[PDB]
């Protein structure tokens, strides 16, 4: 399944949770 | 000393500092440590340049020699432009736009071409950073995937593998640059997934690198360590070593090394580029900045040669791998050629064996052919730049137990250096355009940060073409040359004549309750100006004793292991100039636009 897309999945999923949250952060501000 | 009048109202007053710092606690972000901050400068100091530049310079330029103009230009004006840097943010209370704009109006050309030089560097920094995080992926495979040919490519049979998975296998790459085609989909995904990476460290701001950056200047020594302490224990290590300090004394002689070592020193402290000033303008009214810039520049100094030792450990073992693989083959030609029991001949006695094999038959010895075995042409085979890691140290790996998990540990720590190095370029290319207000002040910084990352992803398209090696060699070698240090003399000069070093020293003087040492005065004054002048006039002498050649892979044709070698089409001048005059024409080119805007 060539592991290195596993990888790539896995590795976006965490980033994109990241820069959800963030982003979340950032309505949340009051 | 130059007469620029209202100049006192640019900049703040320094009585309203001590006020000023009690209302900029909203409005401005501030560091939560000391170390939050010295890390976040350490981390843009550091990066895959000192990797794969400065070890490999340290070494073609007389070795030990080279040592000594580094450690001069380092002094000279390393340490003094980045104290003039970190002084300046922290007394002027903005960014590197900001600084020049108040320093005098038609200065605005300084911010607007460190503007320029940061959005260059750092589109292909993450190009770079695109391509480590690539091979970290392909890291979990036990025989990692360049181990062994392609059942076997003619291509992959000639040269390695590791040859075979960068140019085919990750590159996809072309025989010109004349020579464009489909968009590598692999290749875009791992660049999307590097934006991605850096708009969630630095969506906020210093803020959200201030954790960030912590873990991406960590993370990369700790791991230099493991390497140095398994790279001394790989035989042939030492090889390598003593082979990089060797000193050729004849090469101080030489007006290429001194630019190299020049224009190493000034990437090597990010300066030019802005990003620090802005760093450094978040910091306490009454933070030491003269003790910040010895600190940093001492830890520059030590790391760019501590990672020269753990790469040429590697060279090294990689040199004594080969040299006694191709031994190993000349002795089983002879073994074969003659029947000689095993272990009979030896790499020792195999010179007075092959003369013994030869007079016994010297027919059956003349159809025997053996290889030319030189462990130090298998040490001068070391590549410069991203060859260095896809290339020599990929190789180095397979040939180590526990082959992945160093793999590994080498992708994540490239990829820390490159990231942490990106925030200082993203810093660069976000504070100005506020300064602009570009942003509607309404959306949120967040947006601006994410529209520079998704402006930026797709203009990185280009290096996801065939050729798109070619262009990112090119762009490289025209991102840091001559604009660098000509807005760092330009930052300097503007420091000394046109805001007068006299308020500099007595702001100096308000900020850490005394006035510099002579060294400080003297440097900026000549020492630094004269001494950038002659790494100016060396790059008219150098880049125009060179020629616009750049190297091909070219599966077929000439010798697929031989590096072929072509010029350039007479159209890349128009994207020299864009890369070289665009950056370095700014800062009269608006200088003339606003003398001309008043009379
Ligand atoms: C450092 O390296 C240079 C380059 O190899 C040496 O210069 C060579 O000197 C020999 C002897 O005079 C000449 O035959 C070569 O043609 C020179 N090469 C070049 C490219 O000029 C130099 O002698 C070396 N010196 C030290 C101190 O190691
Ligand atoms: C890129 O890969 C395709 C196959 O996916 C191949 O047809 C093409 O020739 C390659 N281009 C280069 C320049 O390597």
């Amino acid at each position: 399944v060539s592991i290195w897309l596993i990888v790539f999945g896995v590795v976006m999923g965490v980033i994109v949770v990241g820069i959800v949250i963030l982003i979340f952060t950032g309505i949340r501000d009051r | 000393v130059l007469p620029n009048p209202g100049l006192d109202a640019r900049i703040p007053s320094l009585a309203e500092l001590e006020t000023i710092e009690q209302e900029e606690a909203s409005s401005r972000p501030k560091w939560d440590n000391k170390a939050q901050y010295m890390l976040t400068c350490l981390g843009f100091c550091v990066g895959l340049g000192n990797v794969w530049r400065f070890p490999y310079l340290c070494q073609s330029h007389g070795g030990g020699a080279f040592m000594i103009p580094f450690l001069i230009l380092l002094v000279l004006e390393g340490i003094p432009l980045l104290y003039l840097e970190f002084a300046i943010g922290q007394r002027l209370r903005r960014g590197s736009l900001g600084v020049w704009s108040s320093i005098h109006p038609a200065l605005k050309g300084l911010g607007l071409a460190s503007m320029l030089t940061s959005f260059m560097v750092g589109l292909y920094y993450n190009t770079i950073i695109s391509w480590i995080m690539w091979y970290l992926f392909n890291s979990f495979q036990e025989p990692l995937p360049w181990s062994d040919c392609p059942l076997y490519v003619d291509e992959c049979a000639r040269s390695s593998p590791v040859d075979y998975f960068w140019y085919r296998e990750t590159l996809n790459i072309s025989t010109s640059i004349s020579d464009s085609g489909s968009i590598q989909w692999w290749m875009l995904l791992c660049l999307a997934c590097a934006w991605s990476v850096l708009y969630m460290c630095t969506i906020r701001g210093i803020e959200t690198t201030g954790k960030a950056v912590y873990i991406t200047s960590t993370l990369p020594y700790v791991v230099l360590t493991i390497f140095l302490i398994r790279g001394l224990t790989l035989k042939g290590a030492t090889n390598g070593i003593v082979f990089l300090f060797t000193p050729n004394v004849t090469e101080l002689a030489q007006p290429d090394t001194w630019l190299d070592a020049g224009a190493q020193v000034f990437f090597s402290f990010s300066l030019a580029f802005g990003g620090l000033i802005s760093f450094s303008s978040y910091n306490s009214v009454h933070n030491n900045c003269e003790k910040d810039s010895v600190i940093v520049s001492i830890i520059n100094g030590f790391t760019s040669v501590y990672v020269a030792i753990v790469v040429y450990s590697v060279i090294g073992f990689r040199a004594t791998q080969r040299y006694d693989d191709c031994f190993s083959t000349n002795i089983l030609t002879l073994i074969n050629g003659f029947d000689l029991p095993e272990g009979n001949v030896t790499q020792e006695n195999f010179v007075d064996m092959q003369q013994r094999c030869n007079a016994s038959d010297p027919a059956a010895y003349a159809q025997l052919v053996f290889q030319t075995c030189d462990i130090n042409a298998f040490l001068s085979e070391a590549v410069e730049g991203t060859g260095l890691a896809f290339i020599v140290f990929t190789e180095a790996i397979t040939k180590m137990p526990l082959s992945p998990l160093w793999s590994v540990l080498f992708f994540i720590m490239l990829f820390c250096l490159g990231l942490s190095s990106m925030f200082g370029n993203m810093e660069g290319v976000v504070v100005p355009l506020q300064d602009l207000r570009v942003i509607p002040p309404k959306w949120p910084k967040e947006v601006l940060t994410g529209l520079i990352c998704l402006g930026t992803f797709l203009i990185g398209f280009i290096f996801t073409l065939n050729s798109g090696q070619y262009w990112l060699s090119l762009l490289d070698s025209y991102a840091g040359s001559i604009p660098l240090l000509i807005i760092a003399f330009c930052e300097m000069f503007s420091v000394v004549y046109v805001y007068g070093v006299d308020r500099f020293n007595k702001d100096i003087e308000f900020m850490i309750g005394h006035k510099p040492n002579i060294f400080w005065q003297v440097t900026w004054r000549v020492v630094s100006p004269l001494l950038m002048l002659i790494i100016f006039l060396f790059f008219f002498v150098v880049e125009v004793s060179q020629e616009l050649t750049y190297s091909i892979w070219d599966p077929g044709y000439e010798e697929f292991p031989k590096s072929q070698k072509i010029s350039y089409p007479n159209w890349v001048y128009v994207v020299v100039v864009i890369v070289a005059g665009v950056p370095s024409l700014t800062i009269p080119g608006y200088a003339i636009y606003k003398l001309i805007r008043n009379h």
